[PDB]
């Protein structure tokens, strides 16, 4: 409907934590 | 005898019956039909809608419906400013009239919830404005979008001359969107609806307002290429002063102004027999279909007059004056055309409105141009 | 008095406004004017359009050239010769000038 | 208005009013008309109706310059002051930018200086709101049409409003103007009145001259023999030979039909007899006189005859050497446009193809100004100078290139008269 | 050179085309299309996890991706990330690259207002300060707490305005910032010509295929072919005077008496006499003036006999005969 207008904004884990202690430490 | 014809020069139309059906929801306060009103030019179409809305506003409930003329903008902001002028209020104007989404906030009324319809007059200045798919078609696109949820919608009534504008619409818009569909056209009224309005515009009738079958004769033999019969009565109002000056007579007076010199009054332009010689001299130089200078013509004028000794060769300055005698009657035009060596430099290229068929008749009567052909 | 140098460049193709106003000041103004166009484009009159040339009083004057060898010889004699008495050298200086000038082999 | 008080000065030391001075006072182009007599009514009766009925119309007149259309419409409004309107001379060429006329209109309704943008808003606000008378002259309409026709649509869309107190009068150059520049949507609004103005005829051109010569033709002046001053010691008369006035008419009506051109050729021919009269007696500046036919014979020719032929034979030698080389290439190649290096190639060659004759005293001087010390010049002496002198004279024309060899040269006058003047 | 040409085709009007086109694109391959859409739905948690690493995600593939991006950005991701950080959800700023009216100034004026105006950044607004103003944005953002506050979408990154080179480098400096996630799609086959190792260093693009063979409804609108003149002057004749129909009918007969080229045309003199024969043309001027109206809308041609000929095909003029003239 509006898609021809350009740039219309709109305003609408045990494993992964062990990654999190490793990733930033590397970074 | 003046005051009967002093008043001569100044619901009513059978096209207003169409648009009340097309505004069938405008008296029930609902959103009406989808209005894109076009027309071939001169057909009364500017004042046609103006007749409707003035009859609408004088008839009509809270009453506020405004119309603005799109002439001097080139840009879609101040239209939404002029709808604010019927409010007589004050606000922050610049942002609200600029963006598509900024128009949506503007459409919440205040006093009694009467819906508003805008009228966009002379839309073709913005259609035939700057480059199409960049700004002007986008401007066309943005205005026709009525996807608003309450029935208070900015119904467009726009107008245009040339009928290319519908094919210019994108294929999404031509999928039954907005004010599209009812492409209400107005064929130019031959005499069958326009002359009868002139009859009712002769409500105050003088005795001798001329044999009206001649007025019917005027209507039938103007309807070849015309659109405005009051203006084509404004050529009757000039001839009605001719019968005041002398204390379709004038269309006969005006066409002989235009048809002549090729058939008859060519020899009127060239009483000089040398002017007949110099006129054939131009066409002999037109073999080299080039920028026909006054010098290249003078080149062929000398090199022929040395062969056939009909007259002495004259001056270039004389050649300047004699071709201007050919100019003021309206035969040949002179323009300062283009040559791009140093600057935009202006050599003079001529062009003749005569044909060799209308040449050969007027030269066989004179055997002195017969050496020259 | 108007003094116009290179009036041909005012005589362009596009507008020609300023020429059109001063030439109409010839026709109507009670203030007595005179216009002096100086140029070097020879056929200046064809450079103008119709409506300006009809305002123009059409009178042009061509400037002379040194048409004979003897002319500039006569000019340089009037150029270099001093006639007023200033220096004691003057009477000696004047006859040295023409003696070079009278001799065709000088 | 203001400064005309300051344009006056005091000391006027008794200027000599000679015989032909009083002619040129009335031969000034200022001061009922014979030629466009009935067409004055055709404007006026078209104008008188709308004026006394509070309407809005359009009147379109055309014609070549010099036919009175600047004059006649001024005579329309002039008598109308005796019997509700605001007169404006909206000249097209007297506007610097085309939008500047908009400022004048909003100035000439109340006295305000506003935008061409902001003027036409209030102008449009005037032309559809005022309850109920404006005469406007849109002169020289070639100026205000040029950009994108958005100005010209406005000046006739204001006429369409039935509540618009305005009367427009357009005066153009050609009848064709709303058919070869404007759109048809303007051409509907222009109407179909289209009052054509032709030229003047040579009989009426006699009838326009004597209107300036009303109280002065064959009249008498009072003259002192010492200063040449004339007063409307001898009592002399001055007569104008009407046949010479007639032959002035039969040319100007033939070529142009221009009312300025007829007056001015009489005005130019008047001062030819002025200087010849001053030549014979010398009254300076401090039995029966006439103007011959031989005066208007010269002055009419003085409109025509040139000098580029006389200019060319009075030029330098290397100028005439240049053109003679240039026509030699144009008959060698037949291409009318030769490269500049080939001309320098030719003037070298045109030395030695002539014999060992004067040519050697030329060929000494043509490459060095004497001075056997400094010699061996490639191109000839002052070759940049004569080519610059032939350029600004308008005889030649040379396109711009930084290469000084392959830049093309094109002739600008007829090459036959160049061939013909070379023969002298 | 006997070539079959698009002029020699059975043509289709405006409403006839778009409706049957709408039938196919909503009923041709409907069942396998959502069957693809459910298959790729399981990749959606994988995109959420990688996007925390500030990776500029780029989608290539055949077919339009416009519907897929708007489902993936709006409904799925943008509230999922707001819930996982702990209130309005994350602002989505799309960029329609197929819309050619995108500039660098206007979208970045949205960006600095979408991003935080914590300082007087209008003081640094001065004359191209855009790279200057974003550089002062970058170094400040290097020392902020790492969380996404904005996700932007750039549809059709090879679009007519976004592919301009001063706009491309502008997006390059945006992508190095950790606070914003850059999810874009392109469609060109030469899209990796757009980036060098300088920009991809700023970009750190990763790639994923999405090929649903979509019809690109919105993306077909701005594009045009000869479907979108023989069709142009087909509408002007429907609104004119009744005499112009007849004088074009007499025009079209003897111009098709003999493709419609120059040679089948007619001379001006006899055509004046022919349109004088049926009591139509008074003279040359009254003929030519309502022939300039056919000239002004480029509905007839003239070349040199004085030949006026119609530039439409042999097949087109008899279509103009039996339908609109009759
Ligand atoms: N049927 C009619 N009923 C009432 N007045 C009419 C009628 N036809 C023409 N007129 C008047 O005559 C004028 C002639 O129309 P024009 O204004 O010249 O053309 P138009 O109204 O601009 O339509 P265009 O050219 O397509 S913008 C109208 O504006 C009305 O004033
Ligand atoms: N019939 C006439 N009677 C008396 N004087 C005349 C007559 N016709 C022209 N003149 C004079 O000649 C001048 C010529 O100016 P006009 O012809 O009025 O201007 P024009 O014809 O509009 O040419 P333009 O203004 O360049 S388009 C006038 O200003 C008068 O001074």
């Amino acid at each position: 409907a509006d898609a021809q207008r350009s740039h219309y904004t709109v305003y609408p884990e045990k494993r992964w934590e062990l990654y999190h202690q490793l990733h930033s430490h590397f970074h | 005898k003046a005051l009967l014809q002093k008043s001569s020069e100044l619901a009513r139309t059978a096209e207003y019956e169409q648009v009340m059906n097309f505004l069938a929801k405008a008296i029930s306060e609902h959103r009406s039909d989808s209005l894109y009103i076009t027309g071939p030019p001169g057909t009364g179409k500017t004042a046609q809608l103006d007749m409707i809305i003035r009859q609408k506003f004088q008839s009509l409930e809270s009453v506020a419906v405004t119309s603005i003329n799109c002439i001097s903008l080139g840009e879609p902001s101040s239209i939404f400013q002029k709808i604010f002028d019927s409010f007589q209020d004050l606000n922050g104007p610049t942002l609200q009239i600029k963006n598509m989404q900024h128009l949506q906030k503007f459409l919440e009324p205040y006093h009694k919830k009467t819906t508003f319809v805008v009228v966009l007059d002379e839309m073709d200045r913005l259609l035939h404005a700057n480059t199409s798919e960049t700004q002007s078609v986008r401007t066309i696109l943005e205005l026709f979008l009525l996807a608003k949820l309450p029935t208070v919608s900015f119904v467009l009534i726009g107008m245009a001359n040339s009928l290319d504008m519908k094919d210019r619409f994108l294929s999404r818009l031509n999928l039954d969107r907005g004010l599209l569909p009812q492409t209400i056209v107005f064929q130019p009224y031959t005499a069958e609806q326009m002359y009868e309005i002139v009859i009712q515009k002769m409500s105050s009738l003088p005795t001798i307002i001329f044999q009206p079958m001649a007025i019917k004769f005027a209507a039938k033999k103007c309807a070849g290429n015309t659109g405005d019969l009051r203006k084509l009565f404004d050529v009757l109002r000039g001839s009605i002063e001719i019968y005041e000056l002398e204390k379709l007579n004038y269309i006969a007076k005006v066409f002989s102004k235009f048809v002549n010199n090729n058939s008859t009054r060519t020899r009127i332009a060239k009483l000089n027999i040398q002017q007949k010689l110099i006129l054939c001299t131009i066409i002999q130089s037109l073999k080299l279909n080039s920028d026909a200078t006054i010098d290249e013509s003078f080149d062929h004028y000398i090199k022929a007059i040395t062969k056939t000794d009909t007259l002495a060769p004259l001056q270039r300055n004389e050649f300047l004056e004699i071709c201007t005698i050919l100019e003021t009657c309206g035969l040949v035009s002179i323009k300062k055309t283009k040559c791009k060596g140093k600057t935009k430099r202006f050599v003079d290229k001529i062009d003749v409105d005569l044909d060799m068929r209308e040449f050969y008749d007027e030269m066989t009567k004179i055997s002195i141009l017969k050496p020259f052909l | 008095v108007f003094i116009f140098d290179e009036i041909d460049t005012f005589a362009g193709p596009v507008r020609q406004t300023l020429l059109y106003n001063l030439f109409d000041m010839v026709e109507h103004s009670r203030v007595p004017v005179c216009i002096f166009g100086c140029t070097t484009k020879l056929n200046i009159l064809e450079y103008l359009e119709k409506r300006v040339k009809s305002r123009f009083s059409q009178r042009v004057i061509y400037m002379p050239q040194i048409q004979n060898l003897d002319d500039m010889v006569d000019a340089v004699r009037n150029l270099l010769t001093v006639r007023s008495e200033i220096s004691p050298w003057v009477s000696q200086w004047n006859e040295t000038l023409e003696k070079e000038l009278s001799d065709p082999r000088s | 208005s203001r400064f005309e008080n300051k344009l006056k000065t005091t000391q006027k030391h008794q200027i000599v009013e000679t015989i032909f001075s009083k002619v040129k006072k009335q031969l000034n182009s200022s001061y009922y008309l014979p030629a466009r007599e009935n067409e004055f009514a055709s404007i006026y009766l078209s104008a008188y109706s709308a004026i006394e009925s509070d309407s809005a119309t359009t009147i379109y007149v055309a014609g070549t310059p010099g036919v009175g259309k600047t004059l006649t419409v001024r005579e329309v409004v002039k008598e109308l002051l005796s019997s509700d309107f605001l007169y404006v001379e909206i000249n097209g060429l007297k506007m610097v930018k085309p939008t500047d006329c908009y400022e004048t209109l909003w100035n000439k309704v109340s006295g305000e200086r506003l935008t061409w943008a902001a003027s036409m808003e209030s102008l449009e606000f005037y032309f559809k709101r005022v309850p109920k008378t404006i005469v406007v002259l849109l002169d020289e309409l070639d100026a205000m049409v040029t950009k994108s026709q958005d100005i010209m649509y406005n000046f006739f869309n204001w006429t369409t409003y039935e509540n618009a107190k305005l009367i427009v009068i357009a005066v153009a150059n050609t009848m064709d103007l709303p058919e070869r520049q404007l759109g048809n949507k303007i051409t509907s609004r222009i109407g179909f009145t289209r009052i054509m103005f032709t030229g003047y005829t040579h009989e009426e051109l006699k009838n326009i001259i004597d209107l300036r010569l009303k109280g002065l033709n064959d009249s008498f002046f009072y003259v002192d023999t010492k200063t040449g001053n004339a007063i409307l010691v001898r009592k002399v008369r001055l007569r104008m030979s009407a046949d010479a006035i007639e032959i002035a008419s039969r040319k100007v009506a033939s070529v142009s039909g221009d009312a300025r051109r007829a007056l001015k050729v009489c005005k130019r021919a008047a001062e030819i007899a002025e200087k010849h009269y001053m030549a014979k007696h010398g009254y300076g500046y401090d039995g029966v006189q006439t103007v011959h036919i031989t005066h208007v014979m010269k002055a009419l020719n003085e409109t025509l005859n040139s000098h580029v032929i006389t200019f060319m034979t009075r030029l330098s030698f290397t100028a005439k050497l240049f053109i003679y080389a240039l026509l030699n290439l144009m008959k060698k190649n037949g291409s009318q446009e030769q490269e500049l290096g080939d001309i320098v190639d030719e003037i070298k060659l045109l030395i030695e193809v002539n014999g060992s004759n004067f040519v050697m005293e030329i060929a000494k001087t043509l490459f060095q100004q004497g001075s056997d010390n400094i010699s061996e010049q490639l191109r000839i002496i002052s070759w940049d100078f004569v080519l610059n002198q032939l350029l600004d004279a308008g005889i030649l024309f040379k396109q711009t290139m930084k290469n000084d060899r392959i830049c093309c040269v094109k002739l600008n006058i007829s090459v036959e008269e160049a061939k013909r003047a070379m023969n002298e | 050179k006997s070539r079959h040409t698009m002029s020699m085709a059975p043509d289709v009007t405006r409403e006839e085309f778009s409706l049957v086109s709408n039938f196919f694109n909503e009923n041709f391959q409907k069942r396998p299309r959502q069957k693809l859409f459910e298959i790729q739905k399981k990749m959606f948690p994988q995109y959420w996890f990688e996007l925390t690493q500030g990776f500029s995600l780029l989608f290539y593939g055949v077919g339009s991706k416009r519907n897929f991006l708007e489902e993936f950005a709006i409904d799925y991701l943008s509230p999922k990330i707001a819930y996982s950080q702990l209130v309005n959800s994350i602002p989505c700023l799309i960029l329609n690259g197929y819309n050619p009216s995108c500039n660098y100034r206007d979208v970045f004026k949205e960006i600095t207002d979408l991003l935080v105006p914590a300082e007087l950044t209008r003081s640094e607004t001065k004359g191209n300060h855009v790279i200057l103003q974003i550089q002062k944005m970058i170094d400040f953002y290097k020392n902020q707490p790492l969380d996404i506050k904005l996700i932007l979408v750039v549809h059709n990154l090879d679009g007519p305005s976004i592919r301009k080179n001063t706009f491309q480098t502008m997006l390059s400096f945006l992508s190095v910032i950790r606070q914003i996630a850059i999810v874009a799609s392109t469609d060109h086959i030469y899209a990796p010509l757009l980036w060098d190792n300088m920009k991809a260093q700023n970009y750190n693009f990763v790639f994923h295929d999405i090929s649903n063979f979509e019809p690109s409804t919105v993306e077909s609108t701005f594009q045009d072919v000869m479907k979108m003149g023989a069709e142009g002057a087909k509408y002007v004749l429907q609104s004119l005077t009744v005499n112009s129909k007849k004088m074009y009918k007499l025009l079209i007969e003897t111009q098709m008496q003999n493709r419609g080229t120059q040679r089948t045309g007619v001379e001006l003199k006899l055509f004046n006499h022919l349109c004088a024969a049926d009591f139509i043309a008074s003279n040359e001027i009254a003929l030519r003036s309502m022939l300039r109206e056919f000239i002004e809308h480029k509905m007839a041609n003239i070349t040199k006999m004085e030949i006026i000929w119609v530039p439409y095909t042999y097949a087109e003029l008899e279509k103009l005969l039996k339908t609109v003239l009759n």
